[PDB]
């Protein structure tokens, strides 16, 4: 706890992945809140 | 009354308190420097408050334009005609010789997704979508460990911070363009559209993202809004000049002994900025040939120049330059200083949309000529046709990366000249 | 090299097998969620960039599934990939370098890095290794010009670079480990190399500041 | 009522709201350059020809985008708008081809005629040209890319009016290319049009090729007879020969298209 500025403590992303962002992402949907709709499935309908 | 001296900024006067990295970025560290406090009762205050805080800083878009944002956010601040309502975040970074968004988002990700939620509620906003370059992976996984953090405590989400507001903030990645840095292009890349920026009118505040109000913000500008709220903006005008008020991160790079991030109080002298922190020029300041201070969109300027200068959005105007990203580039009298400014054209080249005529095919034009400029194989009557080529390019195009890439070039032709005339004779005597 | 127009291969058809697999359709999922209901098309740049890294590159199929999967006009997808840079319509190695040549990365001699490359990989820019292991690109601006000069290996930074170090980071590559991203100097990240100017006292904690009211 | 004024010239116009610049300058009879905007497409804004000063203000709008605002004085033949013009037309024949000998669009051309008329009397470009591959899209239409001057009014006619969504923009910069990157057919009831709304000799008629000039060419208004609908068309007569059709304007017919058995 005392004061330490001699670190770097930014060293998880060393161990990150390929599929990293999206999967977090995935883990977020839960969290979120009901999207708004245009009304129509796509502008081509 | 009066302050005519600036900079030497203290540190407890800095914003960005874990730029360097030296402490926890996650939410248990951060909620210790300061971060996620009474946000409560910023949200409560309400909308009108929050942008009329904003206003007194005087604070200004950190993007390159420099526009007043508390007037800008207040587009937004008006009755919903049942369209949704959003706040992007510019997290692009493609500017060269521009590294500040990096930090924030790395390193202290929790004050941008708490600027998110108070810069959201003055404008009414039922989400943000922070648009991060795709090169920026590591950094982007490192915001969504924050924002699943945020989520997890109520900080954003349903109720956040037991304000009553609904928040929700998602993070799009790009895959490859500087011109996706444009608030408008940056909007159709989300959209899923090639990244090429829209002209105005409308404006993103009446159409925008998905066809709906929006707002468009770079990290920095977003990421002071919670400090500005709860020290207030007095304090953030108590530093810099009377209309560039601020404390404003610095990137200092090129040919200089300890390149470094560093923020430091606006209207900071050029010199000081760069002698102090930076370590000074390799050489020392009688090798300094010229200085890009806002980035490769910004006139250069020589040393001349460099001597007296202040680093605020006014007197660099004044200079015939520009603040921009607030990135400075050094280059020494070692330097090839047409090579270097060339490159620059070849990446705005490369990096043009292709949507509109005069970067489509000027931008290309300039970097033709020079590069024959480099080898000398020009007479010195193009580099007035030069001039005129990049005088309509600007004004005439669609966004300003064009403009950007038109006053690199009268930058060069205006300080250097002799630079230029010198090696075409000397080609000429060689072809002989 | 730089073209924009297809031309059927053996390799390179629209019967080409590619499908996204179990896994990564409930990430696709979640990347269609994120945005609103009637504008799917806004998951096609995610949505692409996850068949690259799945596949590690983009076939022509792959472009087509993503379309089918959005309801998105093939052409829309096409666009798409040949407007952004990091999307590879063509195969590349395990392992992609990219060197940043623009100026500032140019002042601080970015060009040994990429004579160090060329020598010790026995390619030119642009070309694939025999092995297919590796493959040089020069590109612009990173993000990290204090940092310079500096290259991206996959999705991770290695910085401050000298031509002994991008060797060993290539060796480390050649032989199964992955090397350490981050600035090879005597450094961290953007500090001032020396030793940090600011920043230096401790930082204040919660409520310091604050105004009146709030 | 709700209509507003604004000046061309110094002239009141009395505009709807949400009218144009362009729009405007029609009612007094001026026809602002144009290569992007066509008034049955949707508005695209990126040639940049239509630039046109507004007094009191510092720069150059968009004339085809731009909604006119009340009081607006609009000066379309300014010496900055007049520069303006002459700026964008160097830049569209920078590395336009020299084909117009070869180039069927030759005498009905508005690169040529808004060249002539709008733009300089010659070149200060001293580099080399790009050149493009020729792309297949069916029997019909011909392709000779190099000439596109990148207008995206084919883009928008095969989606907007055709319905199909095949034609686009790969790459970016001036390697930009309009096409289908793969080898596809722009087969359609409506393909032809794309010939017309081109303004150059990007894309032309296959069986036309090389046959006549326009200058020629004897214009007679006639009816179509393949179907029902009685497209109104010219047939263009050379020596008492029939050399091609062309749609001939009616509003409540068939606008300004027709089919390609008509043609
Ligand atoms: C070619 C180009 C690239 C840009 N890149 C960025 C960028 O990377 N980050 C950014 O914040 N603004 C960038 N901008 C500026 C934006 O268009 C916009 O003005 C700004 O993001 C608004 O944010 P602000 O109000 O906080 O300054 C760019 C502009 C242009 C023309
Ligand atoms: S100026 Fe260049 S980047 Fe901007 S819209 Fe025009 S072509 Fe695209
Ligand atoms: S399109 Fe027009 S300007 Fe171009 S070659 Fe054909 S006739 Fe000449
Ligand atoms: S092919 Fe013709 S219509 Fe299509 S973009 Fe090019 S010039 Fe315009
Ligand atoms: S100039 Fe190379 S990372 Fe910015
Ligand atoms: S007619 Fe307006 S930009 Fe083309
Ligand atoms: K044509």
């Amino acid at each position: 706890e005392p004061f330490d500025n001699t670190t770097y403590k930014n060293l998880q992303h060393h161990d990150y992945s390929t599929y990293t962002f999206l999967d977090l992402n995935l883990d977020l949907s839960k969290f979120r809140m009901p999207q708004p709709s245009s009304g129509r499935e796509s502008p081509r309908h | 009354p009066k302050k005519t001296s600036f900079g030497s900024l203290k540190d407890e006067d800095r914003i960005f308190t874990n730029l360097y990295g030296r402490h926890d970025w996650r939410l248990k560290g951060a909620q210790s420097r300061g971060d996620w406090y009474k946000t409560k009762e910023i949200l409560l205050k309400g909308p009108d408050w929050i942008l009329g805080e904003v206003k007194t800083s005087g604070l200004r878009g950190r993007g390159g334009a420099g526009f007043p944002t508390g007037l800008k956010w207040s587009f937004m601040n008006k009755p919903s005609d049942g369209r949704p309502k959003y706040l992007v975040v510019n997290a692009d970074e493609g500017e060269p010789g521009t590294c500040k968004d990096r930090e924030i988002i790395r390193h202290d990700p929790h004050k941008l997704v708490e600027g998110c939620l108070v810069g959201g509620r003055a404008m009414g906003a039922r989400a943000a979508y922070i648009y991060i370059r795709g090169e920026f992976y590591n950094e982007a996984s490192n915001l969504q460990v924050a924002i699943r953090e945020a989520y997890e405590a109520g900080l954003i989400g349903k109720n956040a911070c037991g304000s009553g507001y609904d928040f929700d903030v998602f993070v799009v990645r790009g895959a490859g363009a500087y011109i996706c840095g444009e608030e408008t292009a940056l909007i159709e890349s989300i959209e899923g559209k090639q990244g090429k920026p829209r002209l105005k009118p409308p404006f993103p505040a009446d159409v925008g993202v998905f066809g709906c109000p929006t707002t468009v913000a770079n990290v920095e500008t977003v990421a002071v809004s919670p400090t500005i709220c709860r020290r207030g903006g007095a304090w953030f005008a108590s530093f810099g000049r009377e209309r560039n008020s601020g404390t404003k991160l610095f990137n200092i790079s090129g040919h200089v002994n300890n390149p470094c991030t560093v923020e430091e109080e606006m209207s900071v002298p050029l010199k000081e900025l760069i002698e102090k922190h930076a370590g000074g020029v390799t050489g020392g300041w009688d090798n300094l040939l010229a200085v890009i201070p806002g980035g490769s969109s910004t006139p250069l300027i020589p040393k001349s120049v460099c001597e007296t200068v202040l680093m605020d959005f006014d007197a660099l105007i004044q200079a015939q330059t520009g603040l921009g990203t607030a990135a400075v580039i050094v280059m020494d009298r070692s330097t090839d200083i047409v090579k270097a400014i060339a490159r620059l054209i070849e990446f705005y080249k490369h990096e043009s949309c292709g949507q509109c005529t005069p970067c489509r095919e000027g931008v290309d034009w300039m970097n033709k000529v020079m590069a024959r400029f480099v080898r000398g194989d020009a007479r010195p009557a193009e580099i007035d046709s030069l001039w005129e080529i990049s005088k309509q390019i600007e004004g005439h195009t669609i966004c300003a990366l064009g403009d950007g890439a038109a006053w690199p070039v009268q930058g060069l032709i205006r300080h250097f000249r002799p630079e230029l005339e010198e090696r075409m004779q000397q080609f000429a005597q060689q072809h002989q | 090299g730089a073209l924009f127009v297809h031309r059927d291969t053996p390799e390179n058809n629209p019967e080409t097998p590619f499908d996204f697999t179990p896994e990564n359709y409930k990430r696709i999922e979640a990347i269609v969620k994120n945005y609103p209901e009637g504008h799917k098309a806004a998951a096609v740049l995610p949505v692409l960039d996850l068949a690259q890294r799945q596949n590690g590159w983009l076939p022509i199929s792959a472009m087509n599934k993503v379309a089918e999967i959005l309801q998105v006009p093939p052409m829309r997808v096409y666009e798409v990939a040949t407007f952004y840079t990091m999307y590879n319509r063509k195969p590349v190695g395990k392992y992609h370098i990219q060197v940043c040549t623009t100026t500032p990365c140019m002042l601080r001699n970015s060009d040994s890095i990429l004579e160090a490359i060329q020598k010790k990989l026995g390619i030119k820019v642009g070309e694939t290794t025999p092995d297919k292991l590796f493959t040089l690109i020069e590109v612009e601006c990173l993000g990290a010009c204090v940092n310079a000069p500096m290259v991206q290996i996959n999705d991770n930074y290695y910085e401050d670079l000298t031509p002994k170090d991008i060797e060993e980071i290539i060796d480390e590559l050649k032989a199964g480990k992955i090397p350490k991203p981050g600035p090879r100097s005597g450094r961290f990240s953007c500090e001032p190399a020396g030793g940090l100017t600011s920043l230096t006292e401790p930082p204040k904690g919660p409520g310091f500041g604050v105004q009146a009211g709030l | 009522s709700n209509l507003i004024e604004v000046f061309v010239d110094g002239q009141s116009v009395m505009v709807e709201p949400g009218t144009t610049v362009l729009q405007a300058c029609e009612k007094v009879g001026m026809q602002i350059p144009r290569f992007c905007y066509h008034e049955r497409l949707s508005v695209a804004g990126n040639c940049r020809m239509c630039l046109v000063e507004i007094e009191k203000a510092p720069k150059v709008v968009a004339a085809c985008a731009m909604p006119v605002m009340k009081g607006w004085n609009i000066l379309t033949n300014s010496e900055k708008t007049k520069k303006a013009r002459e700026g964008v037309m160097e830049f569209l024949l920078a590395n336009h081809p020299l084909d117009c000998p070869i180039c069927d669009q030759g005498g009905e051309c508005d690169l040529q005629d808004q060249s002539m008329m709008f733009g300089s009397d010659r070149s200060r470009f001293l580099e080399g040209k790009r050149a493009v591959e020729d792309k297949n899209i069916g029997p019909l239409v011909k392709t000779i890319m190099t000439r596109c001057i990148q207008c995206t009014r084919c883009i928008r006619f095969a989606s907007e009016i055709a319905g199909v969504d095949d034609l686009g923009t790969t790459g970016r910069g001036n390697d930009m290319q309009v096409g289908t990157y793969i080898e596809k057919m722009f087969m359609s009831e409506l393909s032809g049009n794309i010939i017309d709304i081109c303004p150059v000799g990007a894309l032309t008629s296959k069986p036309y090729a090389f046959t006549a000039r326009p200058w020629e060419t004897r214009k007679t208004e006639s009816i179509d007879v393949m179907d029902a609908v009685g497209s109104n068309i010219v047939v263009s007569t050379r020596t008492g020969e029939v050399m091609r059709i062309l749609p001939r304007m009616h509003e409540d017919i068939n606008e300004e298209w027709i089919s390609d058995k008509t043609r």
